[PDB]
Formats: structure tokens, sequence, C-alpha cells
């Protein structure tokens, strides 16, 4: 979870990515605009002679 | 009360082209 940066309009509160996957949010309680990213996930592999 | 209108014109219903004009924002969704 990271702030978001750019302006939402008032009534919109999710921000879309291109292949529709929500990057941003605004919280229900309080009020601030989020930004959105997926955590880290790699694919492990053992260089051994 | 709610007195009415007399001696009106009649509406005649002329048409006008709408041009690019009638869009809106369907979803609450920033892009």
């Amino acid at each position: 979870l990271t702030p978001s940066s750019k302006r939402f309009q008032p009534f919109q509160q999710f921000g879309r990515d291109v292949s529709d996957f929500t990057d941003s949010v605004r919280d229900p309680k309080t009020s601030e605009i989020l930004d959105i990213s997926p955590c880290s996930f790699g694919g492990v592999s053992v260089i051994t002679p | 009360k709610c007195l009415d209108f007399d001696d009106r014109t009649p509406p005649a219903n002329t048409q006008f082209l709408s041009s690019h004009r009638g869009v809106y924002y369907p979803d609450d969704i920033f892009r």
C-alpha cells in the first residue's frame, strides 16, 4: 500500500490499470487515495557446479 | 388553481442534430 499520485475525480474511488487491475483505492472510513502495487514474486534458481 | 394556458402554438417538434453530445462517465473508476 502506497500513497497515490494522480488526482482522482471526486466521485472516482478506485484507479484502474490498462489490464483492468486496480492500482489505487479510496479509503471508505478515512479519506485518502492510495496507490496499489503487487508484492514481489520471482522464481528461485540454484546455481551449482 | 393549477391554472391552464390558452391559445398555445403547437410545439411543432422540430429536430436539430445532436453532434457529439450525450457522453457520461459510466462508472466511478479512475483511469
